[PDB]
Order: structure tokens, then C-alpha cells, then sequence
């Protein structure tokens, strides 16, 4: 029931193919050779053979074609993982299969040297050998065994070598930091961008936590676009209970929902201040403030400022208001006083 | 030792976690038609990181007691049968088993109030490995039999090292930090790979375990090895089903994982 399907496919192809020529030499086209005109052999010669069925496995290489026509996969990395898993699973079986056959069968014009041998142990085998381990436990004694399987090892351990690094390299590492923050009765956060380095972090930590100070609950959000280093995640771990992180920037509306800053009791700008150009600095976290005023216009905002000339686009904003609490912290106008 | 009671100590751990899982599903709905929670949670979260002077007590004994309970399981694989009746008093390693189990049940319990979410704390992967050993030890307490079981998952603790002396800060530079890191994962991976291979290859083929092909566990570790450099001897290979499907999976992500794990540990 499933090759005359098979077939009627097969001609449907055959009439969408602009080249007939090509088309015939297609390597999707001899799966068709050896498989439907052979079934046709059985209902008649009333006995089967394994013969050469086991080329059914190709068509998993068609798999990445079905999704893309479908729209399913649209990613590039999501195209490329379903490419190579494709691709290794469909020669991993076709290669079992070809051992299978050559070695149960046995050498031709005599076949009295048939080696028992299962296809699982053939998956089993052909793992073994493109892994390069070798046990010998399970091993090819047929001359076209042998002879097949050093045609594989020139092409079979290469696609191990291409394929599997690849595979997991595109599954990566999990997003250890994302998500949204969760909510919690009676909260007061603060959320804090702009220069999230070691050094900053650390420094901020230690004056914001310390005895000497009011015992008040403020939990702290970090905002930051890239992952922290080694260093950044155990000095997190330390501050579990108080200090919290999560990986975006601070212009993406969806990423300021996630840490909730309309919930928020302010949000902090730190400055790179051993910065080449102040000018570009100064900019960049002066459109921060556009981006946090544009979000939501009640949310106080505390920004570090290097040059003093950068604070008259700030004050011309039409959120901004200084009796709310905004606050710009100018480095040239206090280190010069 | 007629009958094979395996299944009793598998069906508590899935229970377990099955039981577990639904009764947080169970109380949010619970929560639905429905404080102490604001000051436990905040005061879990200290002893869990160390933060206070009692909490790095607790950081420091709950490592040294993941070093001595996988102690405990070396001895243990050292038995030949894979399944033995015994009393609770008549041997003094099940007595000490069982007074670090009790610590590390405690010790779940308060990793659970500090966790922030329930749902996902119950799936995380070290919640597996207290549910597949710890009720499996009050199971043997209450039918009066020892299995070997899924012992070995507790070679998987060993990967929470770097945690652990981060939390202390004993390790503040990157590349001590990274180092640590790999060494922890290839460690904790190759002894547990270890204890797979012993469990599947001493039991022998399931619903009539007639093919025991007798290994001992020092012997998987210098199977794995083996297998693990690409070097295959030959001499050791696994004979029964499960352990050579095991082995297949081993090959594809274990090989793959430690590519790039070696060369970035030598410099
Ligand atoms: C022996 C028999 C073997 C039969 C199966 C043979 C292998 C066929 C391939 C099966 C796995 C293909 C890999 C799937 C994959 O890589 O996609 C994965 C996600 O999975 C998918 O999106 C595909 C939908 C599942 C289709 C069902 C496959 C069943 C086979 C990439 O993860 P992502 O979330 O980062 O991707 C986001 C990109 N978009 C938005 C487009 C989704
Ligand atoms: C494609 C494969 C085509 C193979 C056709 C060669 C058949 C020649 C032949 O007579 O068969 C065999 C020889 O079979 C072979 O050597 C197969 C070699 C084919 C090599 C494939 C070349 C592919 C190029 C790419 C003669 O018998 P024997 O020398 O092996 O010794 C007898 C032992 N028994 C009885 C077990 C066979
Ligand atoms: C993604 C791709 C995943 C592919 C997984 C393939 C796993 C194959 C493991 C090899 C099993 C094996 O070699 O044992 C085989 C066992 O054969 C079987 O019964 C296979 C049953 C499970 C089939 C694999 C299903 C995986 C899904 C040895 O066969 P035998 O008893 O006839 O040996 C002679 C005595
Ligand atoms: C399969 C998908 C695995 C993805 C892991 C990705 C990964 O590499 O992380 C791996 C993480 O590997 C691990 O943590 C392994 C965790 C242990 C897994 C084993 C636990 C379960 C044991 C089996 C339980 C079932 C038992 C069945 C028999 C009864 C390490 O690399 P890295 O992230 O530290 O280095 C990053 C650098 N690159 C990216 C280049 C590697
Ligand atoms: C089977 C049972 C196995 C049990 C052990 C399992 C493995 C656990 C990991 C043990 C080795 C981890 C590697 C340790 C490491 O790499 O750290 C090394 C130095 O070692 C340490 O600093 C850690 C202190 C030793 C802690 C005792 C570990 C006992 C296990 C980094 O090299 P460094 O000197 O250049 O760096 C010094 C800078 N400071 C001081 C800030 C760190
Ligand atoms: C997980 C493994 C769960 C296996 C449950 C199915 C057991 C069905 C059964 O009846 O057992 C066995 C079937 O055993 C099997 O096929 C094991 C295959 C499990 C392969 C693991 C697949 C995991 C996929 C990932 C019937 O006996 P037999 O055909 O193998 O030949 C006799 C062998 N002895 C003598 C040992 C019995
Ligand atoms: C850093 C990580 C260091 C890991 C070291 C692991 C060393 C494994 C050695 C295995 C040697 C082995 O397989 O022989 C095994 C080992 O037998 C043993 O007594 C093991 C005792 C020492 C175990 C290694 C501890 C080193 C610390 C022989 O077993 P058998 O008598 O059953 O052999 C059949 C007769
Ligand atoms: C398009 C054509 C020219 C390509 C070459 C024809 C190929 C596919 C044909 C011609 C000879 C055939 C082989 C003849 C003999 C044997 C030995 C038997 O025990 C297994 C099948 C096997 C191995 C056949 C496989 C298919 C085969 C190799
Ligand atoms: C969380 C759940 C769903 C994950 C899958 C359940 C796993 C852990 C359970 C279900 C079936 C169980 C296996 C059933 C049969 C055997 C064969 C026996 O000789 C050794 C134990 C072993 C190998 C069990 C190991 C644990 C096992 C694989
Ligand atoms: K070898
Ligand atoms: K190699």
C-alpha cells in the first residue's frame, strides 16, 4: 500500500521536473529504482529477499525539504541542525543496512560463508566505527563486508568528524539568564544599566550593602546585553538573596518589561568613565533615559554624566523633572568643583 | 533471591517523583480557591550560599559529606551479587548510609523553600538524583533487602564543587574558576558513566537477567577510559544489550562533549 503511493509520487515528480534527463540520475530517484520494482517481483515470485529495501532509510534527508515547505523551520541555525541530523542519521542506518545485507548473505556464487549477524548489532557496529573505538567484538569476515567497509571508512568518518561537532556546537549552551522577574508583595527593586563590568558591579555592591547604612530590603536588578564572565556570575552567587541579573539592553520595550521597571523604585545609569570618546559614552546613556522616560514617564531615573554640555539634552527632555527625583550626576562638574 | 524486587525500588523513585511533581500542581490549584514563607525563603537562601556564619557550616559539612557518601557507594559496588539480604543492624554501612541520607533530605527540603520557583525546582537535574536515592534507601530499610540499584547518581553531586567553593570564595580568578569547572564535569561524568555500565552489565538483559556478565566497577572505570580516548583494547566490551545501547548514546554526546573540554584544560 505504500509503494503504489510511492509511485504515483514518483510520477508527480516526474511532471513538475523541468529537466527529464536529470531528473532520472537524481539520487532520489534510485531509492525508486530499488524498492518499488522489486515489490512487484514478490507478488508474483511469491518469495521475498532483504535485497536492497534498506535504501528506504535516504529519504530522512528529505526531512529538512518537508519542514522548510511548511514553514516550520525558518531559523538559519534551526535549518542547519536538521540538515546535519538528517544527514547522519539516514548514512548511519543506509550504512547498517548495506552491512547487514553483505555480511548475513554471504560472498557471492558460493554463500557458505553467512555470518549471523542482527541489524541493531550492525547499528551497534557502525557507531563503534565511526567513533573510531574498535572493540573487535563485532567485525566485518565477508570479503564484500570487508571490502565495503574500507570504502566507508574514507567517506563514513569524515561525516562522523563534520556532523557531531556541529550538532551539539548548534544545540548550545542553555540562556542561564532570562526570563521575567518574579513578583512579589510588598517589593522594593531597583534596576540598574549602563557599564555592568566586574569592576562596577563590585564597587556599587559594597557602598549600596553596608552596615553603616539604613537597614532597609532593596533588592537589585542588573540589565546587561552581554553574558557575565566567571568573575561577574560568582560574585552574583554570593548576593543570591539580594542581588539579581538578567541578560537584554535597556532600548528593548520587551526587554524592560521582563525586569519590570514601571514596578521599580528607580533606575540606575552607571558610566564607562575610562572611556575614548565621552561623546559617544555620554549619547549612549543619554538615549538609555529616552528609552526608560519613553516606557513610562513616573520612573525616576539616576544617570552618570562625564561632560557637562550632555546634560542640556537631558534637562530639554519633556518627562524629565528634577523635583521627582531625577537626579544627573555630571563627573566634570563635581571633579572640577 | 528467587524473585528479583528491583521493580519496588524503581516504583518508589518514580512515585516519588511523580507524587512530588503533582502536589505542586495540586497546591497551586490548591492555591487557587485559597508570613512564614517571606522570612524562610530569605533565610534559606543565606544557608544555602553561605552568606552567614551557620550557613557556611552547613556549605562546608554538606561537601564533605558528598565526598564520603560516594565513598560509601566504592565500597559498596565492591560486592559480587547485585542484589543481598541483609538486617539493618547486621551491617554497619547501611546504619552510616542512612545517616547521610536524612541530612541530604533535610538539606532538599531547604533547597526547596529558598527556591523561588517549585515547578521548575522540582525538574531540575539535581532534584532526580535525591529521587532516585534517597527513597530507595527507606525502601531497603522497611523490606529488609539491599540492591545496588541507581546508587551511583551520587557521583553526579560532584559537579557542584565549583559551586561550593565559589560560595566560600575560595576560587576568584577566571581561570581557576574554569578550570575547576571541567575538572568537576569530566570527573563526575566518567564516574557515572562508570556505574551505568557496572549496574547494565552485572543485572544482564531485564525480565530474565540469564546473560550477568560478571564486571567489576574498578574495571568499567578502566572501560570507560578506554572507550572514552578512542583507543578500544578490546580486551573489556560490554555484552548485553542494554549496555551496549547505552554505550551508543555514550559515544555521540560524551565523545562530542569532551572534544572541546580537554584541549581547553591542558593550556
Ligand atoms: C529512526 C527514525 C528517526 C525519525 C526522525 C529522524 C530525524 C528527523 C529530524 C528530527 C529533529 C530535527 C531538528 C529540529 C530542530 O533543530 O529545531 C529545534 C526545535 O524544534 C523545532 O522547531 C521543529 C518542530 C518539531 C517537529 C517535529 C519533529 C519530529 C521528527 C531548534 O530549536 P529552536 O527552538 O531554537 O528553533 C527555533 C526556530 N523556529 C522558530 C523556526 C522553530
Ligand atoms: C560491486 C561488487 C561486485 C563484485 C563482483 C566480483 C565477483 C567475483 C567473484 O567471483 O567472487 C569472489 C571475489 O569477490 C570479490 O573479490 C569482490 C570484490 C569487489 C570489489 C568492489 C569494487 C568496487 C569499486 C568501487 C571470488 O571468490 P574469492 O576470491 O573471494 O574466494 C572464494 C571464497 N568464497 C567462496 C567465499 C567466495
Ligand atoms: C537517534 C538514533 C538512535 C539509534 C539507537 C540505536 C540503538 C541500537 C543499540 C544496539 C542494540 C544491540 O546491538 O543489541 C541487539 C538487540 O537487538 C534488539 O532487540 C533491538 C531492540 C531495541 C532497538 C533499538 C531501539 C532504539 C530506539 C542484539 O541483537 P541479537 O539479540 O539478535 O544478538 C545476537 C544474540
Ligand atoms: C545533549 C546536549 C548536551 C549539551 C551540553 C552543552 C555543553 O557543552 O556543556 C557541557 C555540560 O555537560 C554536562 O554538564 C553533563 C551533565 C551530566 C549529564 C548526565 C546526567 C544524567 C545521567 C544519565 C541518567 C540516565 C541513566 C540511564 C541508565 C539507567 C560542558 O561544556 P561547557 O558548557 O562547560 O563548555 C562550553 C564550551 N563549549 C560550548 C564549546 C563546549
Ligand atoms: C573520586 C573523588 C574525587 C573528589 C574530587 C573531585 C574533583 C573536585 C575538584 C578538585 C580540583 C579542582 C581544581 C582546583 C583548581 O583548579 O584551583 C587551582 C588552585 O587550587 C585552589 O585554589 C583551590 C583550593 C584547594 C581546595 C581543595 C580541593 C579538594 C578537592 C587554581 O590554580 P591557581 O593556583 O593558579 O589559582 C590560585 C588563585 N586562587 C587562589 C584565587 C584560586
Ligand atoms: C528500557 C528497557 C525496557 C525493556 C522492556 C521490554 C522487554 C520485553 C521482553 O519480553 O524482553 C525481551 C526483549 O528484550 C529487548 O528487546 C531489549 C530492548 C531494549 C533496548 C533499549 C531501548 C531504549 C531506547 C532509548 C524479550 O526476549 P528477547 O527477544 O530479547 O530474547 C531472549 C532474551 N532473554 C533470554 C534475555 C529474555
Ligand atoms: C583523577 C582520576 C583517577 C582515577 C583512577 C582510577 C584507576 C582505575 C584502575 C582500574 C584498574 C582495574 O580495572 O583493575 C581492577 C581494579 O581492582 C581493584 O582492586 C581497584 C582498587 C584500586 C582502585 C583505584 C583507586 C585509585 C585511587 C581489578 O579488578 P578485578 O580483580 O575484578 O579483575 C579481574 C580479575
Ligand atoms: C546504475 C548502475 C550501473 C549502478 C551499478 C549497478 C549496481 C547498483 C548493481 C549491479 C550489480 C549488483 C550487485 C550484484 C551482486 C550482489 C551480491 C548479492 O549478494 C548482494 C547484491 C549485490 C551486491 C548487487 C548489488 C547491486 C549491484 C551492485
Ligand atoms: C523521570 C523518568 C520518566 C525518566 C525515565 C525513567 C527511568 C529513570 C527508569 C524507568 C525504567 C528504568 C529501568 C528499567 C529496567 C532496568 C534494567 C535493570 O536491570 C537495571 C535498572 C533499569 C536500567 C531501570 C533504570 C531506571 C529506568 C530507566
Ligand atoms: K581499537
Ligand atoms: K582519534
Amino acid at each position: 500500500a505504500f509503494n503504489i503511493f510511492f509511485m504515483v509520487y514518483f510520477f508527480i515528480r516526474f511532471i513538475a521536473a523541468s529537466d527529464k534527463l536529470w531528473f532520472m540520475l537524481e539520487m532520489y530517484s534510485f531509492v525508486d529504482y530499488f524498492t518499488i520494482p522489486p515489490s512487484f517481483v514478490s507478488i508474483y515470485l511469491d518469495r521475498t529477499w532483504i535485497g536492497l529495501r534498506f535504501l528506504r532509510a535516504l529519504r530522512l534527508m528529505t526531512v529538512p525539504d518537508i519542514l522548510q515547505y511548511l514553514n516550520v523551520l525558518k531559523t538559519s541555525s534551526s535549518i542547519r541542525l536538521a540538515q546535519l541530523v538528517s544527514i547522519f542519521i539516514s548514512v548511519w542506518l543506509t550504512a547498517a543496512g548495506i552491512i547487514h545485507l553483505l555480511e548475513n548473505s554471504g560472498d557471492p556464487l558460493d554463500f557458505d560463508n553467512a555470518h549471523r549477524l542482527s541489524y541493531w548489532t550492525c547499528v551497534y557496529f557502525l557507531i563503534v566505527t565511526m567513533s573510531t573505538v574498535g572493540y573487535g567484538d563485532v567485525y566485518c569476515e565477508t570479503v564484500l563486508g570487508r571490502t565495503f567497509l574500507v570504502f566507508f571508512l574514507l567517506v563514513g568518518l569524515a561525516i562522523f568528524a563534520s556532523c557531531i561537532p556541529e550538532i551539539i556546537d548548534l544545540i548550545g549552551t542553555r540562556a542561564k539568564y532570562g526570563g521575567t522577574l518574579k513578583n512579589e508583595k510588598g517589593r522594593r527593586h531597583i534596576v540598574v544599566c549602563g557599564h555592568i563590568t566586574y569592576e562596577s558591579v563590585s564597587h556599587f555592591l559594597k557602598d549600596f550593602l553596608h552596615e553603616d547604612r539604613e537597614d532597609v530590603d532593596v533588592e537589585v536588578v542588573f540589565l546587561h546585553r552581554k553574558p557575565p564572565d566567571l568573575e561577574l556570575e560568582g560574585l552574583f552567587k554570593r548576593h543570591f538573596t539580594t542581588v539579581e541579573f538578567f541578560q537584554g539592553t535597556i532600548m528593548n520595550p520587551i526587554d524592560l518589561q521582563r525586569v519590570k521597571v514601571h514596578e521599580a523604585d528607580a533606575c540606575l545609569v552607571l558610566a564607562n568613565k575610562y572611556c575614548q570618546d565621552p561623546d559617544a559614552e555620554d549619547a549612549a546613556n543619554i538615549m538609555r533615559v529616552i528609552s526608560i522616560k519613553n516606557y513610562s514617564d513616573d520612573i525616576r531615573v539616576i544617570i552618570q554624566l562625564m561632560q557637562y554640555h550632555n546634560k542640556a539634552y537631558l534637562l530639554n527632555i519633556p518627562s524629565w523633572d528634577w523635583k521627582q527625583g531625577d537626579d544627573v550626576i555630571c563627573l566634570a562638574e563635581l571633579k572640577l568643583g | 533471591l528467587k524473585v528479583r524486587k528491583y521493580w519496588c525500588f524503581l516504583l518508589s523513585s518514580i512515585f516519588t517523583f511523580l507524587a512530588g511533581l503533582l502536589v505542586v500542581l495540586l497546591w497551586r490549584a490548591f492555591a487557587f480557591v485559597c508570613t512564614f514563607m517571606t522570612e524562610a525563603k530569605d533565610w534559606a537562601g543565606e544557608l544555602i550560599s553561605g552568606q552567614t556564619t551557620t550557613g557556611r557550616i552547613l556549605v562546608v559539612l554538606v561537601f564533605i559529606l558528598s565526598i564520603a557518601s560516594l565513598i560509601i557507594y566504592f565500597v559498596d559496588a565492591s560486592s559480587e551479587e547485585v542484589e543481598r539480604c541483609q538486617k539493618w543492624s547486621n551491617n554497619i554501612t547501611q546504619q552510616i548510609d542512612l545517616a547521610f541520607n536524612i541530612f541530604f533530605m533535610v538539606y532538599f527540603f531547604i533547597r526547596f523553600i529558598a527556591a523561588s520557583d517549585k515547578l521548575w525546582f522540582m525538574l531540575e537535574m539535581y532534584s532526580f538524583v535525591d529521587y532516585f536515592t534517597i527513597p530507595p534507601s527507606f525502601v531497603s530499610i522497611y523490606l529488609d533487602r539491599t540492591w545496588i540499584g541507581l546508587r551511583f547518581l551520587r557521583a553526579l553531586r560532584l559537579m557542584t564543587v565549583p559551586d561550593i567553593l565559589q560560595y566560600l570564595n575560595v576560587l576568584k580568578t577566571s581561570s581557576s574558576i574554569r578550570l575547576a569547572q571541567l575538572v568537576s564535569i569530566f570527573i563526575s561524568v566518567w564516574l557515572t558513566a562508570a556505574g551505568i555500565i557496572h549496574l547494565l552489565e552485572n543485572s544482564g538483559d531485564p525480565l530474565d537477567f540469564d546473560n550477568a556478565h560478571r564486571l567489576s566497577y574498578w574495571t568499567c572505570v578502566y572501560f570507560l577510559i578506554v572507550t572514552m580516548s578512542t583507543v578500544g583494547y578490546g580486551d573489556v566490551y560490554c555484552e548485553t544489550v542494554l549496555g551496549r545501547t547505552f554505550l551508543v548514546f555514550f559515544l555521540l554526546v560524551g565523545l562530542a562533549i569532551f572534544a572541546s573540554c580537554i584541549p581547553e584544560i591542558i593550556d
